[PDB]
């Protein structure tokens, strides 16, 4: 079985940057490879066939290549929309194989994230069940730590977080923790607390608020 | 003018079967190869078969190999895929490709070369869960929040299933700063996503903002109306 | 008899079957035999290569042919012809046909119009075509 190995895994470059994206073949191919570009969820596109034929439509900007048993993409000067997960397909031999992918990602400078605390609704509540939201919002890098404090406590294990794709224009992120606990345990304490550190943080943020205050 | 629809996606219980179909017009459907190709959730793509109409080849992943059946009928210009003993590992988006043709095809069939034109793909669940309607809680702004700055909004989509659920604001009327984060599977087995978009902070009081939630699977359908405290 | 002759051909021909378009590689057979026909010229001595050939094609491309034998499926057909097999003449095949077999006896006479033969094949098909719609 053919196995593809395409490197690097992701990388982060910046507009009018040349990015480099190789594809290695397990054992003997033809020239047929193909390189897709995949927007979030969106139906991957073709953009080099036969691993150095340009596809229509597809800018000159782009363009493959074929040393040996490693095929290559390379786009000259970034773009803006450019930026998505690519892939490498091998189509000389069954079964067909794809690469592992590789996820590119605008640079920009650092940004300080915007917390926000959200105590839990009294519509939930009644429902015998109670989560608190902390809301981290257009900041970059992605790493960033939210530490949950009920009552200067440490909690641990009930606390989720997701963090959206980088954004199109300002291309930072947002990341939301969502601290889900029974009504029981939540009308037990008065400080509900997140701590927000960051790299555009001098010192980390704790956004708080008291339960059963205004 | 060409375009290729699947159909036919859903949830499902392990041990049953569901039936795929990839409408394609446009284009010459008796010519070109079609080929299906899977995208596992948060992974890369995957190959389950390949078939050429008219000379009628049949080719299927070493994964999908005896309980995948492929097929396409050229009087009706689709193609199906048949897919019996579905288990939880194959849950994932299934794109519908047609294979780019060459003249060289004429001389050697048999090679891809690639895939030239990928249809939006539907997504197979494949789970034991139940469907559920998802609960739409507010996340309201705080009257601490700066004067002079933007607040912050939010809906609370909590415990529903399956995927996925649309959420748009004012009924998408307001489309800048809407920040819609990726679901996260709860231990409790249900998705739970969060809606937040930022508001100047003198629109709180006089301006009404509306998150209109949607989950097809369950049919439940909701409109919640997000103000101060 | 039939291992010896499907075996050794086969060996030396499985490379370039399972890659090359059935239909190439009918039309390469074919236009050889054809200039191995021009050399040479002993009607049953050209028989007999060709039905030695007819053997073997039956053997790769007939049912369970060792070509549906390597790819399952496949409806069957090596080749799809657009306008030319719509155009194509009964009357033209016939002629030509009659070229190779009758050689001496009745002249060819003029286009259209038939031998005996002709009319009892076009009209048993014309025949056989009215009664099966009933």
């Amino acid at each position: 079985d053919i196995q593809m190995t395409q490197s690097p895994s992701s990388l982060s470059a910046s507009v009018g940057d040349r990015v480099t994206i190789t594809c290695r073949a397990s054992q003997s191919v033809s020239s047929a490879v193909a390189w897709y570009q995949q927007k979030p969820g969106k139906a991957p596109k073709l953009l080099i066939y036969s691993a150095s034929s340009l596809y229509s439509g597809v800018p000159s900007r782009f363009s493959g290549s074929r040393s040996g048993t490693d095929f290559t993409l390379t786009i000259s000067s970034l773009q803006p929309e450019d930026f998505a997960t690519y892939y490498c397909q091998q189509s000389s031999s069954r079964p067909v194989t794809f690469g592992q992918g590789t996820k590119v990602e605008i640079k920009r400078t650092v940004a300080a994230p915007s917390v926000f605390i959200f105590p839990p609704s009294d519509s939930q509540l009644k429902s015998g069940t109670a989560s608190v939201v902390c809301l981290l919002n257009n900041f970059y890098p992605r790493e960033a730590k939210v530490q949950w404090k009920v009552d200067n406590a440490l909690q641990s294990g009930n606390s989720q977080e997701s963090v959206t794709e980088q954004d199109s224009k300002d291309s930072t992120y947002s990341l939301s923790s969502t601290l889900t606990l029974s009504k029981a345990d939540y009308e037990k304490h008065k400080v509900y607390a997140c701590e927000v550190t960051h790299q555009g943080l001098s010192s980390p943020v704790t956004k708080s608020f008291n339960r059963g205050e205004c | 003018e060409v375009q290729l629809v699947e159909s036919g996606g859903g949830l499902v219980q392990p041990g049953g079967s569901l039936r795929l179909s990839c409408a394609a017009s446009g284009f010459n459907f008796s010519s070109s190869s079609i080929h299906w190709v899977r995208q596992a959730p948060g992974k890369g793509l995957e190959w389950v078969a390949s078939i050429s109409p008219s000379y009628g080849y049949t080719y299927y992943a070493d994964s999908v190999k005896g309980r995948f059946t492929i097929s396409a009928d050229t009087s009706k210009n689709t193609a199906y895929l048949q897919m019996n003993s579905l288990r939880a590992e194959d849950t994932a988006v299934y794109y519908c490709a047609r294979g780019i043709w060459s003249y060289w095809y004429m001389v050697y069939p048999h090679d891809n070369y690639g895939m030239d034109y990928w249809g939006q793909g539907t997504l197979v669940t494949v789970s034991s869960a139940s469907t559920k309607g998802p609960s739409v809680f507010p996340l309201a702004p705080s009257s601490k929040s700066t004067s002079g700055g933007t607040a912050a909004l939010g809906c609370l989509v909590k415990d529903y299933f399956p995927e996925p659920v649309t959420v748009s604001w004012n009924s998408g009327a307001l489309t800048s700063g809407v920040h819609t984060f990726p679901a996260v599977l709860q231990s409790s087995g249900l998705y739970s996503l969060s809606s937040v978009v930022t508001v100047p902070s003198s629109s709180l009081g006089t301006q009404t903002y509306i998150c209109n939630v949607n989950h097809k699977p369950s049919n439940t359908k909701v409109d919640k109306k997000v103000e101060p405290k | 008899i039939f291992d010896i002759y499907y075996k050794t051909l086969d060996a030396i021909f499985m490379p370039i079957i399972k890659v090359l378009h059935p239909a190439l590689a009918i039309l390469i057979i074919a236009i050889i035999v054809s200039l191995i026909i021009n050399i040479a010229t002993p009607m049953i001595y050209t028989w007999v290569p060709i039905i030695l050939i007819f053997i073997y094609l039956r053997h790769v491309y007939g049912f369970g042919g060792v070509y549906q034998e390597l790819n399952p499926g496949w409806n069957g057909v090596v080749v799809y012809l657009p306008i030319i097999l719509s155009k194509i003449l009964f009357i033209d095949f016939w002629h030509w046909l009659g070229s190779i077999f009758y050689k001496g006896g009745f002249k060819i006479v003029s286009n259209t119009a038939l031998g005996w033969l002709g009319w009892y094949i076009l009209c048993s098909f014309a025949t056989s075509t009215v009664l099966r719609k009933i």
